[PDB]
């Protein structure tokens, strides 16, 4: 009845699994990690490459392809009681989106900044890269367009139309593949070294700003709350 | 670390690295590791690489495992960037303590301005011991002596606390009250304005006095302990001291140089010419770090990295003493795994292929002659 | 659906709590990348804290968040901490990555890869949109105060660093000699930053506008 | 991202003859070198760094196009 | 009847005339065209230069002057059955200046470009830049008019107000003046050097794409064609 | 300086390390056309298709 | 060297000297290779007829 914690899941399930990367990093940073022409690096590190992205693809086409269907076709009336469960188990995406996009753009992105800092990259697929690029982002890619589809297919207001604001709010993060992964393409003509000053960083800058359209998803989330029949008890009793 | 991913011709033709040498192979927290040695700025160095103009003597190695207490290019201490002069030897020394326990590969790097980190030979130094015990003090021309591991911690800990701590109170005051859904519809239908008053904007120009207030009080208290301050010391050294070296008495030039494709050898025709008075014959080709010797010739004791080392890896046609006066063709082979370890082999992929080297000689009381060699490297498939 | 107007304040509570975490890390993640993106990591190195490049581009490209996230959260709650979040997100962010990586990772001292100190700026943009309610007020003093305040504002923390040092015949302030060490691989310029920050507050307040933007599509 | 990405192998069948080695005079050359040089005028990251900026101008254009589209009058 | 083979014309009036031309050129190319500092390019190559401008001039003059005056006044009220010959005849007038743009912009254009390959240039007036900038050009900026006052003088629709595509495909070509002309301009403080990349041809690229306002245009001819009481037959008969 | 003759007569042969001596007036012409066309068919093939 | 101390209107002096560029010469100043030999005074209260 009401919000569960279900929540809690999606906050330990970041926690738990990017705590385990950290650990795992932590000791194969050093061994293996430091020298990507061993073959100790193939195994450790290559293969965790592999792995991933197939993972990934998958869990993204079950994930989306999940909801896509389980769609609710009668929408038209379904009660402002679960209108309610509803928009709150939408918010536990958003926490979600957040919590993944905090990983990704804030924890690992920063680390890698501390890499490049103390090792002179041997790939363009440096551990922290093979975490940062292609493990973090898609990950909170496929948990904004989660979020997205549910509130599309799960909720009306956001069932009709586009929104413009949550739409750039998932396909940014989508859009940083390149943005980011220019971060060492661009730097190789003028400078090679990784300066974050440098216009080739510029495009991550750009993606990571559309971060900010989570203003407009919150105002239109919350006036999908309003339109499905609450903020009138307490509010009016103010 | 970082080099072998990078083009085999930037490393053939950038700086070469010889006379290499590391006072100890395993050492204490604490311990002292000198490395010495020379460098020579190609003077074919690569368009792509700016010139070393403003360049740095930086080491290679994962982060502070050691300090740099010292470094010297020439007689002068270089903790400045520095302007290498194209052509020029120099010689270098580098002085580290040990910070972390464990195996560590340090090299000795240039920074070498407008694209380039040119990495020199790395060797593995052990560092014995607990972190803990490691101290860097420092004797300040204010009196105090300070250790730079724990220097000003509690200070940078606090004030970001402080601060930390007056942003949360600031939300904290404000989220007393309901953030979202209610004041966002009073907004709309209806002016906000009830959302705001006296008790409030006391409030806001408490925080804003009470900021500027702070900030200017700390600020001149800050003042007054620590009223001896500089700024940060800055700007590229110039007027560096090269090495002045005796002509060569030997002169070589390179006919035709050549390696097999899947291969682990280099092949040059050089026709070796010995104007001098002694007797001559070559003992080691330097490469890209990679050094191959002829062991019925020279045989290395500065312990050079093992996987750098080619003992009999130089093979000449023949080497039997060169006469004064006498000038022959040799046909000499440079072969060793490391020729493919370390990728010179990847100079298959490389837009330029000329390599770079330099070629020891060495007359019958054995003191030494340095040519420098570079030509075209031509590869040969079938 | 809604029972009382009792539960109705649990939930809009409950909400309140869920949407400050999206909020707040949402932006924590965003600003990171952008401080990140547009940098030459001055943020990074006790010595690259300098008079000139550090004390001018930093309060400049930082107002940028600030200024968005005001242009909604004042114009359309009136909560106005909308700039002292962002800055509170950028420097968890940051600290905890710098404690983590760049000393639990790979050893830097902490007195060394500590961040610049941001608060002080964000409170008097805060306050001063807050008082006298207009954008245009706010980025004139208000991106003034933000530019100036800062250098100040992290002086009791970087002083220390630049006590003189005679180290090896060569005059070195402690911060040098601490890059020096730990191996990697004047108020005009406060005036230049404050002058400038206007331009950006006011362009950023716009783009906000947009990143506010409610419409649907097709 | 096809756009930029096939581009390359889509020319190689055409190129590859061209980039046979030759020693011409003591260098090595590719043919394609020896053509430039003969007849006198006056890496696959390059892919993937190609196809992720065709997106963001593929995009820019496709707004530009709105308005070469635009069946307006005047006055 | 209908659509005439006056269409034929349009064709083969540039193709003779530029045939004759590359004839023309292709014979005194080398012949006087090489040293412009000798007496055969004064004549063969100069002269041919003041020859065209004033051909051009008057042509346009009476051109455009012809067809403003020709304009129809009692458009209000003629048939059908000529709003569709006439919607026709601008049809043709829109194939002879996508003809000759095609000359223009494509041949002589890319053409003058292997020129600069094979000398160094004497003067800003080569043969090629002769025909490239002062014959090819004003040639389809002149068609480029004719058929923009053909449509406003000859067609309803097209008689009311300012098409903005047709002005932007009609004026773009004549804007390419100084913007083709900056090519040589431009690139002689920084680099004297005609390379093509240089910020100095990037007015010839803008003005360039104002040919895709061709898109608009024809979208609004097929509209003067649906107004005009045609698509209707055979369209409802699909 | 005149050249007499004609260019039917040049020839620009050169070996290469691949063992095959070639002549670069005309190596690989017949190649890089057929690409061309085959892909350019194709193109039209498309529009054909729809038109 | 300064030919003189006092000078009536219309009148000659003559600045002489020699100076050196500093081998060490500072990154932040681009090396003098466009430098002009100019006169620090207030505007034209004299004319430059010649320098060498």
């Amino acid at each position: 009845l009401l919000d569960k914690k279900w929540l809690t899941f999606a906050l330990a399930i970041y926690t738990v699994f990017y705590l385990w990367v950290r650990w795992y990093e932590g000791v194969y940073g050093w061994s293996a990690g430091l020298d990507s022409f061993a073959p100790e690096f193939e195994t450790y590190w290559m293969n965790f490459l592999y792995t991933e992205i197939v993972l990934e693809i998958v869990t993204a086409s079950i994930l989306w392809g999940y909801l896509w269907k389980t769609r609710d076709r009668n929408l038209a009336a379904l009660t402002p009681r679960e209108e309610l469960r509803r928009n709150f188990t939408h918010l536990v995406w958003l926490v979600a989106y957040a919590w993944a996009i905090y990983w990704g753009a804030s924890y690992f992105t920063e680390q890698d900044g501390t890499w490049h800092q103390t090792i002179v990259r041997d790939t363009d697929f440096t551990p922290s890269h093979i975490i940062e690029f292609y493990l973090s982002y898609p990950i909170y890619i496929i948990t904004g367009f989660a979020a997205f589809i549910y509130a599309k297919t799960r909720l009306p207001f956001f069932a009709k139309g586009i929104s413009l604001p949550y739409l750039v709010l998932v396909v940014g993060p989508f859009m940083i593949l390149p943005n980011v992964g220019l971060n060492e393409w661009g730097h190789t003509f003028w400078f090679m070294e990784e300066l974050f000053v440098a216009p080739l960083h510029y495009g991550f800058v750009i993606f990571g700003w559309l971060a900010l359209a989570v203003m407009g998803t919150l105002t239109q989330t919350f006036y999908s709350f309003a339109q499905g029949g609450l903020g009138q008890s307490l509010c009016e009793a103010v | 670390h970082g080099e072998k991913s990078q083009a085999a011709f930037m490393r053939m033709r950038t700086i070469h690295w010889y006379d290499l040498s590391w006072s100890k192979e395993k050492v204490k927290i604490n311990e002292t590791v000198e490395i010495k040695g020379k460098f020579h700025v190609f003077e074919g160095w690569p368009e792509t690489v700016d010139e070393p103009d403003v360049a740095f003597l930086n080491v290679g190695m994962p982060g502070p495992v050691f300090i740099r207490k010292e470094s010297y290019i020439g007689g002068q201490l270089v903790p400045r960037s520095v302007r290498l002069e194209i052509g020029k030897t120099y010689d270098f020394r580098v002085v580290l303590k040990a910070r972390r326990p464990g195996d560590w590969h340090v090299h000795t790097m240039m920074n070498v301005q407008g694209g380039g980190p040119i990495i020199g030979p790395g060797k593995w130094i052990t560092v014995e011991g607990s972190m803990s015990e490691f101290r860097n003090p420092v004797t300040t021309l204010t009196g105090q002596t300070v250790d730079l591991e724990n220097y000003n911690e509690g200070n940078t800990y606090f004030w970001h606390a402080f601060w930390f701590a007056i942003g949360v109170a600031w939300i904290g005051y404000w989220s007393r009250r309901p953030i979202f859904i209610p004041r966002l519809l009073m907004v709309d239908a209806g002016r906000a304005d009830e959302l705001v008053s006296a008790t409030d904007r006391k409030v806001a120009m408490g925080f804003l006095a009470a900021t500027i207030l702070i900030v200017v009080m700390a600020m001149s208290s800050a003042n007054s302990k620590y009223p001896i301050t500089i700024p940060l010391q800055a700007g590229t050294m110039r007027g560096m001291k090269p090495l002045e070296l005796p002509a060569p008495t030997v002169s070589v030039k390179v006919e035709d140089a050549t390696y097999r494709v899947p291969g682990r050898a280099m092949r040059m025709k050089l026709t070796i010419t010995n104007h001098g008075n002694s007797p001559i014959r070559l003992g080691e080709f330097y490469t890209a770090s990679v050094r191959f010797l002829d062991s019925d010739v020279y045989k290395d004791t500065t312990g050079y990295p093992e996987d750098l080392l080619a003992e009999d890896g130089l093979s000449v046609s023949d080497n039997s003493p060169l006469a004064p006066g006498e000038t022959r063709t040799v046909d000499v082979t440079a072969s060793d795994a490391a020729w493919e370890v370390y990728r010179l082999s990847d100079i298959i992929y490389d837009p330029d292929s000329r390599f770079a080297g330099l070629l020891f000689f060495f007359d019958a009381t054995g003191n030494r002659q340095v040519v420098q060699i570079d030509a075209p490297l031509i590869p040969s498939f079938m | 659906a809604v029972r009382s107007h009792a539960e109705a304040v649990q939930v809009s509570r409950t909400i309140d709590w869920m949407a400050l975490f999206v909020v707040f890390f949402v932006i924590v993640g965003s600003y990171h990348i952008h401080a990140m993106l547009t940098m030459g990591d001055w943020d990074f190195w006790s010595d690259w804290k300098d008079r000139r490049l550090w004390v001018t581009v930093t309060p400049i490209v930082l107002v940028t968040f600030p200024a968005a996230v005001q242009s909604y959260l004042w114009e359309r709650y009136r909560l106005p901490w909308g700039a002292t979040v962002c800055v509170l997100g950028l420097l968890l962010g940051e600290w905890i990555n710098r404690y983590f990586n760049f000393w639990g990772w790979t050893y830097f001292p902490i007195n060394f890869v500590f961040p610049a100190s941001l608060v002080p700026g964000a409170i008097i943009l805060d306050t001063v949109l807050m008082l006298s309610g207009s954008y245009l007020f706010t980025a004139i003093v208000g991106a003034m105060g933000w530019g100036l305040i800062f250098y100040p504002g992290n002086w009791p923390i970087i002083a220390p660093l630049h006590v003189p040092v005679e180290y090896n015949g060569m005059l070195m302030s402690i911060a040098d000699i601490q890059g020096y060490n730990y191996v990697r691989t004047a108020p005009v310029s406060a005036f230049f930053s404050a002058f400038m920050s206007i331009l950006i507050y006011f362009m950023w307040h716009f783009i906000g506008r947009w990143f506010s933007n409610e419409r649907f599509l097709q």
